[PDB]
């Protein structure tokens, strides 16, 4: 426990204080990681700090002149040359590299550290299983698994100076709206966790374990939910995933009242006095954060996802529209029924959710 | 006409020699009737 | 060989008569491939035939009153839906049909019948290796392992309103040239012969087969040589390709003296004056138009093309400037060697080839 605090110490430090980018601090949190680092002088004007372990290289190079980084390149020594580090941006023809814009854009290392972790991750845990190919090859068949489930969710890669891959959906004014992170994190639970190779094969229009023999140990596919952030976390039935699947469950630590602000709803008085509000939930309403999707779980993203927006679109509208100060609301897990006017449930379509949203808004405004 | 017609049977002949006997003998001689005419 | 010889004339008698464009020889052509045909009435006007077998469906739609085709749809019902059956065309928006075209572009039923016969023989040996996945697939494989190996050809599906993959080169005028079509064929020697499914991996630069359970029998992946065509024949070293693999030897028959235009030129005193031809040839050479490339020999696809381009470029072009009325002329196997002057073999870049003949031409005009 003394070593779990420690680092838990460490681990506050370093995101408290990412220090300044300086070529001093990029070498101290480079050799804080473990990697290699040496610095060449490529001309009077031009220092390179050259960084390495075992799949990765990275060299930044230094303007003595302006005291500013002028550019970052990485290579690998893997057989895949391929790795994206570029932020996926519709329409820009210069393609912004992560590391580079990471030094330059922040006041602070703090990005470039969060980014350099999750390359060391993957350079680490790298072996048959290429974590850099298999990566960036997953991000095309997530892809292709919603174009073949027929789900309304767009795949980028790389978004804001991140390493990820990120699940949009179009929100109302047609602005893409990120409802999804996944990313690889290191398995603090269990180092003999087998993290295998699953490839979505066309023909099966399944999730396949073509490799069994490639597998990493200690390392974990996780799904993150980005909330736009009480009203804007997104609420599970607790029986919605098995318990085994929750890495980070938002435990509201024993001190501050705040049921889900929907349970707040079942108990408070304070309704629009047009609604009779019933609660018809069999399950306690859990916030998740995080979800481990590995091996045999990558059925699920479509799912949760699903869900994320099914209670964006539907129970946070009808939430929002209550609370704002008789016809019979029925609230339950997977369904909603407004009397015999209107009903939805989580399997209709996104354009029969929002039908719903504004026969019910009309009736309550 | 007979052209259509010997093109015709000419192609169900192409198409199906599987067919029995029967049937090849029989159209075999609706062409000989066709060419005779 | 009653019924060889009687399926030879059969098949003779489909290739020299494949009948008019008519919705009754439509219906027979598919029920002599065994397919379940039935016609529906859509409207007084327009006349559906439906053909089916296992896997595939294909509906055609038929205007009564203009005596034309008007659509064709294919249907899987396999859980891949993504089979292409359009001519890929660069710059096209509209994706031309093959099927259609078969029927609209043609005099005759001759295109239609070779479509249906691979789109038959994929629905016949496909499972639990799906044969319409894994030929969409290949197509990507094959770019890829080009991409890896630096081999400057472009990879095509569906040529000419016909099925199959199609390998390209540039011209001398940077028109796109076919060298080579990629298509799977019965095989008529070994019904037990098993085909397995054979990816190309990013991660190892390898075609690997990831499950050795996924395979159909009496099926063989062919490479076909596309000659622009007896100048225009590819002739290949006796031992350059194991004979196992050799489907189509041409047969020069013993009664047409057809060596070799090449071996004729070693043997004829019709040359240029000004050069003095060695051979130095070790294997007679062979014309062979078609390779089994299936399994583990998908790897030689790179070798034969590269062959199959030298051929042409330098092979082709000495011989066409030897022919038309002192320098030693040596000419082996993989290179060739104009005294001091210039050398080019096998291994050197289509850019070497060029300047070898570039510079041949000069000293022999």
């Amino acid at each position: 426990s003394y070593v779990e605090t420690l680092d838990s110490m460490i681990e506050l430090f370093k995101d408290y204080k990412p220090g300044s980018i300086t070529l001093e601090n990029i070498t101290r949190l480079c050799q804080t990681l473990g990697l290699e680092s040496f610095t060449e002088e490529l001309s009077n004007e031009l220092s390179r700090l050259s960084t390495a372990s075992k799949i990765i290289v990275i060299d930044v190079d230094y303007n003595k002149k302006q005291d500013r980084i002028q550019d970052v390149k990485l290579v690998l020594a893997s057989n895949f040359d391929n790795f994206d580090y570029f932020n996926q941006r519709d329409g820009e023809h210069e393609k912004s590299n992560i590391l580079l814009n990471s030094l330059t854009k922040y006041p602070d290392l703090k990005a470039f550290h969060n980014n350099l972790k999750f390359l060391y991750l993957l350079d680490a845990y790298s072996h048959k299983l290429d974590l850099f190919k298999y990566f960036t090859e997953l991000s095309h068949y997530i892809r292709q698994c919603f174009q073949d489930n027929c789900c309304d969710f767009k795949v980028r890669t790389n978004l804001n100076d991140k390493f990820g891959i990120y699940i949009l959906t179009q929100g109302i004014n047609g602005k893409e709206v990120p409802l999804a992170k996944i990313y690889l994190e290191e398995n603090k639970s269990d180092s003999q966790y087998r993290f295998y190779e699953y490839i979505y094969s066309q023909e099966t229009k399944s999730w396949i374990n073509e490799s069994a023999e490639n597998f990493s140990n200690g390392i974990s596919l996780v799904m993150e939910i980005v909330a736009n952030a009480y009203t804007d976390l997104i609420w599970f039935p607790e029986d919605f995933i098995s318990p085994e699947l929750i890495i980070d469950k938002v435990t509201c630590s024993s001190n501050s009242s705040s049921s889900p602000p929907i349970i707040d709803l079942f108990s408070n008085n304070n309704y629009n006095s047009r609604i009779q509000l019933m609660n018809d939930f069999t399950t306690k309403l859990i916030n998740i954060k995080k979800f481990d999707i590995s091996n045999d779980n990558l059925d699920l993203i479509s799912e949760i996802l699903k869900w994320v927006q099914w209670s964006r679109i539907v129970l946070q509208n009808v939430f929002k529209l209550v609370s704002t100060p008789v016809l019979q609301l029925i609230v339950s897990e997977d369904h909603i029924i407004l009397d015999t006017i209107s009903e939805c449930n989580l399997y209709d379509d996104v354009k029969c959710w929002s039908k719903f949203i504004e026969k019910f808004q009309d009736i309550v405004s | 006409e007979f052209i259509p017609h010997i093109f015709y049977s000419l192609h169900q002949i192409r198409k199906d020699p599987n067919n029995l006997s029967n049937q090849l003998e029989t159209l075999t001689g609706s062409i000989r009737h066709r060419l005779k005419l």
